[PDB]
């Protein structure tokens, strides 16, 4: 899984 | 010949003039049909709900939330993971595509996070992008 997005 | 792609396609169409339960219970139907469907799945709804044209997002979102509440474990841990949960924070967030998307979209995905939160705990993703989501104050 891809890191969570950063926002 | 009705493939995920076909399904969507039609489920989404920005020409329909109402909601095409028939293709979008089709689409959540067949996802399950196969070991690979749930990703393919969760691949064309992200493209789908990320389009400028409003109803075609909206159908995908209700495409999305139709899916969603209904059993698999599969499906729901596709869309309860960042690959997914990525694309939705995109469409919401003013630092990728929020300052072009319109309130109705924007506050459908947010509702739509907060929803299975509640109604899939074990989805433990999920509950972490609504957090930070709050923290950022995008969730008011």
């Amino acid at each position: 899984d891809e890191d969570l997005l950063h926002i | 010949p009705e493939t995920l792609e076909a399904r969507i396609n039609r489920a989404t169409n920005p020409l329909n003039k109402e909601l095409d339960w028939a293709s979008i219970n089709g689409f959540c139907e067949q996802l399950n049909e196969d070991f690979e469907g749930p990703p393919l799945a969760t691949r064309l709804l992200a493209h789908k709900i990320q389009s400028p044209q409003e109803w075609e997002a909206i159908q995908a979102l209700t495409v999305l939330e139709t899916c969603m509440k209904s059993c698999g474990k599969r499906f729901h841990d596709e869309v309860g993971k960042f690959r997914f949960l990525n694309e939705l924070i995109k469409v919401v967030s003013p630092k990728y595509l929020g300052s072009r998307t319109s309130e109705k979209v924007k506050n459908k995905i947010l509702e739509l996070l907060y929803s299975w939160t509640v109604g899939l705990p074990e989805e433990v993703k999920i509950a972490e992008a609504y957090q930070m989501l709050k923290k950022q104050g995008i969730v008011k």
